[PDB]
C-alpha cells in the first residue's frame, strides 16, 4: 500500500495566525510516570468550586493535573496539590513531526512541527 | 480527595530500535 | 503560568516522526502538496519507507521510557477556577493546554539507498521460447508494467528508474524481465554494428531508427531485439536527453575491455600492445573508439612494465594486510592509481585513500610494500 503525506491544512494554518508554536502546540517530557486518577467520572462529581480539578470540554472530562511557569531557558512544574519539578526548555536537535494517522481512510495528516520541548529529568521537590 | 502525582524514574531508557510496518502506523 | 489538563483518554493516531532538515524544507514547502509518501510492498509484514520524488528513508521505531504529552492550547467553555494557595514561583494562569496524545516512541527516520523490488522477475538471455517458459513457472503472477514494479518497490521514482536503466532492466511479451550479462553485451554489439552499417549519429540515437536499422533485414520471428530491448540498451550504455540518446563510449569500450581481459589473459599475462590489438578487433568495424590500458583499472595487473593480467576483486582476501601483501606479490612495484579500486572496498572506517594505503605501504610515484 501507498499513501501521501497531507500538509496542506498545516501550510494554510502557519502562513496564516513562548515555545508554543503558531498552530498553539506544545511538547512537555518527564522522566517518571504522570499518576492520574483511574475514574475521572467519579471525581468529577465530588469536585468543589475550590479544587476546580475537572472541567467540561468539548465532551471531554479533563482534569487539571498541573501547572507550568517559564522562566526562558528554565521551567518549573506544579503537580497535584504537593510536588515541584525543575526543569528546562530545550531545543531539540531533531524537530518532531506530529502527524495524524487515520486508519479509516489510510490517510496521513501533518499536525504540527515540533522545535522545543519542556523538560523535567529531576527528582520532583515540596512545595516549597 | 484527588491525587495527582508523578513517580519519579531514577534515569532514562532507550529501547532497541525497532522496523516499522503499515499496521504499525495504521493501528 | 500555564495550566495544565489531561483527557481521559489519549488519540493514538497522534505519532512522532524524525524530521531531517531535508524532511523539513520538503514539508515547510508551500509550492508543493503531497510531496512525501509512506510506500510498504504489504501491510503486516515488509518495512515502510518514506519517499520523495527522487529520495528515500528508512523509518524506525524507538520505545523510551518517559512520560512524552503532546499538548494543544484550548479555549475553556468555563473560565477555570480555583483556589489559590502557597504556590510561589507561580504566576497568574493565563493559558490552558490539554494533553491530546500521549506518546512512549518516536518514529526515526534515516536516509537509505532505495533499492528495486525483484522478486517476481526473471531473467532474459534471448531465448525464442521465453513467453513459453515463464508461462510454465510455479509462480503465476507475474509483474507487467514498470510502474507496478516501482510502486511495490521500497524506492523513489527516480531511484527506481535509474536502477531499472542500470541493471539492464527490459520487458518481453508483457511480462519484465532482467537482460543477462551474456544478452545485454549481444545486444548491444548487434545495436553498434547496424549503428555503424546505416551511419546513425551516434551522438543522437532515438529506439525507432535503431530497431529498424537492426530489424530492417531480418525475420520478425527470428528477431529478438524488440524495441523494449532497444531502449533497454540504449539506457544502459547511453544517455538520454532530459529525448534522444548519446552513447557512453568510453563505457562501452571499457565493458569490452573487460570482456577481453576475461578471455585472453585469465591466468596468463601478456604484452598490452598485442592486449590493444585484441581488445581492438573484439569491436565492430569502423566503431569509432580510442582504448586505453587506463580504461581497465581494477580489472588487471601488471606482471611486468609491458605485459597485462586479469584480476578479479573477488579472489582476493578481505583483510587489508593480506589482500596487500598478495597485491605486492603479485606485482611488486604499483602505480598510484592502478591498486586503489582494488583496495578500496576495505577502507570501512572511512579516511583518507592516500593515509590508508601509507599504512600498509609506501611511496618511492610508485607504490611498495
Amino acid at each position: 500500500p501507498s499513501v501521501d503525506i497531507d500538509a496542506s491544512q498545516w501550510q494554510k494554518l502557519t502562513q496564516s495566525r513562548t515555545v508554543i508554536t503558531p498552530l498553539g502546540m506544545m511538547m512537555l517530557e518527564i522522566q517518571g510516570e504522570l499518576e492520574l486518577p483511574k475514574d475521572f467520572a467519579s471525581l468529577a462529581r465530588r469536585d468543589s468550586p475550590n479544587e476546580g480539578r475537572f472541567s467540561e470540554q468539548d465532551g471531554e472530562t479533563l482534569i487539571r493535573f498541573g501547572s507550568l511557569q517559564i522562566d526562558g531557558e528554565r521551567a518549573t512544574l506544579f503537580v497535584g496539590k504537593k510536588q515541584r519539578l525543575l526543569g528546562k526548555v530545550t531545543k531539540l536537535d531533531v524537530p518532531m513531526g506530529i502527524m495524524h494517522f487515520n486508519s479509516k481512510d489510510n490517510k496521513v495528516e501533518l499536525v504540527d512541527v515540533m522545535k522545543y520541548k519542556v523538560i523535567f529529568k529531576d527528582r520532583p521537590l515540596p512545595i516549597m | 480527595t484527588v491525587k495527582i502525582w508523578v513517580k519519579y524514574n531514577e534515569g532514562f531508557s532507550n529501547a532497541v530500535r525497532k522496523n516499522v510496518t503499515w499496521n504499525n502506523l495504521w493501528e | 503560568s500555564i495550566n495544565l489538563h489531561s483527557a481521559p483518554e489519549y488519540d493514538p493516531s497522534y505519532k512522532l516522526i524524525q524530521l531531517t532538515p531535508e524532511l523539513l524544507d520538503i514539508i515547510q514547502d508551500p509550492v508543493q502538496n503531497h510531496q512525501l509518501r509512506f510506500k510498504s510492498l504489504d501491510k503486516d509484514k515488509s518495512e515502510v519507507v518514506l519517499c520523495s520524488h527522487d529520495k528515500t528513508w528508512v523509518l524506525k521505531q524507538r520505545k523510551h521510557s518517559n512520560t512524552v504529552l503532546l499538548m494543544r492550547e484550548f479555549v475553556p467553555e468555563q473560565p477555570i477556577t480555583f483556589d489559590e494557595t502557597l504556590l510561589f514561583g507561580l504566576s497568574k494562569p493565563y493559558m490552558d493546554v490539554v494533553g491530546f496524545a500521549k506518546t512512549e516512541s518516536e518514529f526515526e527516520t534515516r536516509e537509505t539507498h532505495g533499492e528495486l523490488n525483484l522478486n517476481s522477475v526473471p531473467i532474459y538471455n534471448g531465448e525464442l521460447d521465453f513467453s513459453d517458459k515463464i508461462m510454465k513457472r510455479s509462480s503465476t503472477k507475474v509483474i507487467g508494467t514498470l510502474e507496478e514494479l516501482l510502486e511495490n518497490s521500497p524506492c523513489s521514482a527516480l531511484e527506481g528508474i535509474s536502477k531499472w536503466h542500470k541493471i539492464g532492466g527490459s520487458v518481453k511479451d508483457g511480462v519484465l524481465c532482467i537482460l543477462s550479462q551474456d544478452f545485454l553485451f549481444k545486444a548491444l554489439h548487434v545495436l553498434l554494428m547496424s549503428a555503424m552499417a546505416e551511419s546513425l549519429d551516434l551522438q543522437h540515437l532515438n529506439v525507432e531508427d535503431t530497431h529498424h536499422a537492426v530489424g530492417k533485414d531480418i525475420e520478425d520471428e527470428f528477431n529478438p531485439y524488440t524495441r523494449e530491448i532497444i531502449e533497454t540498451v540504449l539506457n544502459k550504455f547511453a544517455v538520454q536527453e532530459q529525448n534522444t540518446w548519446r552513447l557512453r563510449i568510453p563505457f562501452i569500450a571499457q565493458w569490452y575491455g573487460i570482456q577481453a581481459l576475461r578471455k585472453y589473459v585469465s591466468g596468463i599475462s601478456m604484452p598490452i600492445d598485442e592486449f590493444l590489438i585484441k581488445w581492438k578487433s573484439l569491436f565492430p568495424p569502423f566503431f569509432p573508439c580510442d582504448i586505453d590500458i587506463d580504461m581497465l583499472r581494477g580489472y588487471h595487473f601488471k606482471p611486468t612494465d609491458k605485459t597485462v593480467q586479469y584480476i578479479a576483486k573477488s579472489t582476493l582476501p578481505m583483510d587489508p594486510k593480506e589482500r596487500f601483501k598478495v597485491l605486492f606479490r603479485l606485482q611488486s612495484q604499483w602505480d598510484l592509481e592502478d591498486i586503489k579500486p582494488l583496495i578500496e572496498e576495505l577502507n570501512s572506517r572511512g579516511m583518507k585513500i592516500d593515509s590508508f594505503i601509507m599504512k600498509y605501504a609506501r611511496r618511492k610515484t610508485v607504490v611498495t610494500s
